[PDB]
RNA sequence: AGGACCGAACCGACUAAUGAAAAAUUAGCGGAUGACUUGUGGCUGGGGGUGAAAGGCCAAUCAAACCGGGAGAUAGCU
RNA sequence: GCUCGCCGGAAGACCAAGGGUUCCUGUCCAACGUUAAUCGGGGCAGGGUGAGUCGACCCCUAAGGCGAGGCCGAAAGGCGUAGUCGAUGGGAAACAGGUUAAUAUUCCUGUACUUGGUGUUACUGCGAAGGGGGGACGGAGAAGGCUAUGUUGGCCGGGCGACGGUUGUCCCGGUUUAAGCGUGUAGGCUGGUUUUCCAGGCAAAUCCGGAAAAUCAAGGCUGAGGCGUGAUGACGAGGCACUACGGUGCUGAAGCAACAAAUGCCCUGCUUCCAGGAAAAGCCUCUAAGCAUCAGGUAACAUCAAAUCGUACCCCAAACCGACACGGUGGUCAGGUAGAGAAUACCAAGGCGCUUGAGAGAACUCGGGUGAAGGAACUAGGCAAAAUGGUGCCGUAACUUCGGGAGAAGGCACGCUGAUAUGUAGGUGAGGUCCCUCGCGGAUGGAGCUGAAAUCAGUCGAAGAUACCAGCUGGCUGCAACUGUUUAUUAAAAACACAGCACUGUGCAAACACGAAAGUGGACGUAUACGGUGUGACGCCUCCCGGUGCCGGAAGGUUAAUU
């Protein structure tokens, strides 16, 4: 059965990666929040 | 000519082709072509703005000349061509100076016919001249509304406009709808009827044909649930409401012209 | 023209292994560990100056670091660049 | 020629009996040059999308997704 | 190790995606592995991924994204021009053999190619953000020419049979060889060459386009395959020396022909159809500003250059998505016998026996087999099973929109052997002989090779479409015309859609829709068009305006802000 997650690296990056996040204000905010939290992996970026 | 297809399958039974042999069997004039990608009836916001558009065959855009400005140079008609972008047929013409253009093919036109734009040009089919120069009572097509703009009225397969009157700086056109309309007399117009007049006799004959013409299916409001359309819901087949668009506006009869800027030009509305 | 200083920095070590040995013996090709940033030309230059030996050609590759586990904690070894440097016929290297 | 016919791949899911499986199995079954199917990428965002329309589908979630917040909502009820 | 069994259009081989060391070696067996484990995709250590020509990067663009200014918007921000990004598409170049425990079009051996500079001598119009060409394109169909590949014969090497026969019309194996360079064929496209002029191609153009005129019927472009060379080489069945029983080193025969033949190539072709079928660069060409006897261009030749990143391994799976060593997953390769076939059966190459076994042979459950007599009596219902099942030929009703219905129904023939005919009809096609504008040419010729289908005669069996495979049929009737679509996961239908029909709106800055707006879709469309609504092929058809809507009217009554 075709399950929901069907990985594709480029797609992932474009969607969720650092640059995408940077591009918008909300993305930036998210990043900031993550930083505040103390996340080790700030984004999906490898 | 129209051709009723033999019923060798259902979905072919009710098909009627409109088969013109005089069209060019060949690749079109490639310099006048350009790309034309499909919308899916969706705007820049990405939302569907006009339902039921989608798919259909890839099509190039033939760059048709509706402005028709080669004044004084006589052109000769090379060939008639199928245009997928319109109900009419187009005609590749060749000016004496070596330029080619596509034009709407008018009714009588065929390969070898000479045509001409300009004030001086002969009042014959396919020739183009300002409506002050065109005799009253004549049938014209590809009619400009603003001088210099390009033909906007009567472009469709078997349409034409009657010049009913010329009163000073304006002329009154009897448009195909039945609307009588004032138009500046310096606006250009092509003599005769536009070509492909048996276009309306064609019958698609199956669902697939429609699809091929980029038309997705249309669901009836009454078949929906109330959350979707004003007509929706009802156990079994109900419909106890005045017909309306998907956005609640009356559909059987309610007029929607709001343009107060061009009310002056409309001599009489259609009926 | 590569700088002397740069050249010195380029070459990290000789690589000892069976394959390397074989290369040395049969094909006259030495297997070096080099700086990850070191391009082929630079490597060649280094070889020529620092080992005093004519170079035919340099093939490089990047070796990826193995992931290991020291007790409970996970940790990755570093990536590093390997270079097969083929010396010209008759060139004997100390 | 054909939204033509019989039929593998491929797409589906009418009948049947039966956790390996949070929808499968085996045996049969429908379509199979088309309104077909499929890979890659793209676009449409929550009273919003998309919908050959079943209130279907929108990350195992849908008569209004998920995450966080108002928030210790309110609970004549247990 | 020897048997046995299973897959073989896969359960084999090679990739993409995704994973990220799972690869190979040594070593260890606590845990992990549904048991044991000496084994492992487990633990620990070490090793392993080699590129000018494969892929990325790179040049070019599609959908789309971002977007200087700009337009718009309380703010945030939205849209968008110039531009700049974006492959899933276009763009230079490598093949064969050998090798590692583990890499190879990457190493080695041989033999190649490419496009850049730099320098040269030789020549002499070069030059783009511009012009033109080209690139550059659909579906279906039909062949014909080919090859991959296979079969048989020849050849070469080996064999003479654990049991009757087996020196022959006998048995086993092999019989392979690339890119490149040269040739330019089957075949496809197009008339060429020169001269003159011209409101066209944002300017110019010697280019393209258009007009004339002259003269020659062959000119050019394209093109699989073959042949030649590449190759006195490589590979080569197996023999022979050493042996850490893993292998290593030497050696090496023949290496042809015919027939069959793709869904691959010629073919981005041809024919045909309507639904009318990307873009931009590379590439070719034309000039402008310019420079002017300099640069630049093409000419060969020399030299230098091609960086960087990926390359292990899994990849229909025990390594990816499914919590698991548990269904899903795009592309490429496609041997034999039978067969229409990529179906099916048995096999090859290759890969596996599915990580608990051992007994026993109760009830009951699951999955199968057979069944006296009866044959739907079962049951809500013939549910399920049983049956039908192929090719050819004969034959086939109502009704019909004249296509259908129809594979209607129903029947007959079917193996093997011989003969017709030591193998026919056909297919292919070598020598020889003749012609010739000379070649991959044309004629004639028929050797050899291959080879159905039939008829007649015999013959075996209970049974010849013998297995696997492979329609059940007919009669009346509701609904929906039809093919389609639908509740992912209890509903596939009579529901939705549909061609068709009707009403209605909409004159273009269209109606309408998404947007505080700018704008965008509608549409680069223009009433034979577009939107909405209902109905739903085809046929025969299809009173009431009082109520509620809509349309038109505006005499009077009533009536807002305002005053």
């Amino acid at each position: 059965m075709k399950r929901t997650f069907q990985p594709s690296v480029l797609k992932r990056n474009r969607s969720h990666g650092f640059r995408a996040r940077m591009a918008t204000k909300n993305g930036r905010q998210v990043l900031a929040r993550r930083r505040a939290k103390g996340r080790a992996r700030l984004t999906v970026s490898k | 000519a129209v051709v009723k297809c033999k019923p060798t399958s259902p979905g072919r039974r009710h098909v009627v082709k409109v088969v013109n042999p005089e069209l060019h069997k060949g690749k079109p004039f490639a310099p006048l072509l350009e790309k034309n990608s499909k919308s899916g009836g969706r705007n820049n916001n990405g939302r569907i703005t006009t339902r039921h558009i989608g798919g259909g065959h890839k099509q190039a855009y033939r760059i048709v000349d509706f402005k028709r400005n080669k004044d004084g140079i006589p052109a000769v008609v090379e060939r008639l061509e199928y245009d997928p972008n319109r109900s009419a047929n187009i005609a590749l013409v060749l000016y004496k100076d070596g330029e080619r253009r596509y034009i709407l093919a008018p009714k009588g036109l065929k390969a070898g016919d000479q045509i001409q734009s300009g004030v001086d040009a002969a009042i014959k089919p396919g020739n183009t001249l300002p409506m002050r120069n065109i005799p009253v009572g004549s049938t014209v097509h590809n009619v400009e509304m603003k001088p210099g703009k390009g033909g906007q009225l009567a472009r469709s397969a078997g349409t034409y406009v009657q010049i009913v009157a010329r009163d000073g700086a304006y002329v009154t056109l009897r448009l195909r709808s039945g609307e009588m309309r004032k138009v500046e007399a310096d606006c250009r117009a092509t003599l005769g009827e536009v070509g492909n007049a048996e276009h309306m006799l064609r019958v698609l004959g199956k669902a697939g044909a429609a699809r091929w013409r980029g038309v997705r299916p249309t669901v009836r409001g009454t078949a929906m649930n109330p959350v979707d359309h004003p007509h929706g819901g009802g156990e079994g087949r109900n419909f106890g409401k005045h017909p309306v668009t998907p956005w609640g506006v009356q559909t059987k009869g309610k007029k929607t012209r709001s343009n107060k800027r061009t009310d002056k030009f409309i001599v009489r509305r259609r009926s | 023209m590569i700088r002397e200083e740069r050249l010195l920095k380029v070459l990290r070590a000789p690589h000892v292994s069976e394959k390397a040995s074989t290369a040395m013996e049969k094909s006259n090709t030495i297997v070096l560990k080099v700086a990850k940033d070191a391009t082929k030309a630079e490597i060649k230059a280094a070889v020529q100056k620092l080992f005093e030996v004519e170079v035919e050609v340099v093939n490089t590759l990047v070796v990826k670091g193995k992931v290991k586990r020291h007790g409970q904690r996970i940790g990755r070894r570093s990536d590093w660049k390997k270079a097969y440097v083929t010396l010209k016929e008759g060139q004997n290297l100390d």
